[PDB]
């Protein structure tokens, strides 16, 4: 019960929660950007046909 | 949310 | 003006901020993915008609 102990105990768990958050934040967008990739390759892949 | 609750846990003392 | 008060004055704001990025980045992320959906299916169902 320490006063600095219990802010200290704080300061540990106030950083995880950033690190996470950028983790899921950074996998959110990657997931987003392949499935554009993905989109557009077969968008394409349909589009060359109809004009031959 | 959990992190957030117990970092709001750890100062009302 | 105690040590401690202005400290934990401090952590008070130092976790509504992370709170709310986070919050924001989740409205970003599914307005992002909405937004291919709808893309994605109105291009399927233009796609459909003219193969026919």
């Amino acid at each position: 019960n320490n006063n600095y102990s219990k802010l200290r105990s704080m300061g540990y768990a106030l950083t995880g929660a950033v690190q996470t958050l950028a983790q899921i934040s950074d996998i959110n967008d990657q997931n987003l950007q392949q499935g554009i990739y993905l989109l557009r390759d077969h968008i394409v892949t349909l589009m060359e046909a109809t004009l031959h | 949310k959990d992190q957030l609750e117990r970092a709001k846990a750890e100062l009302l003392r």
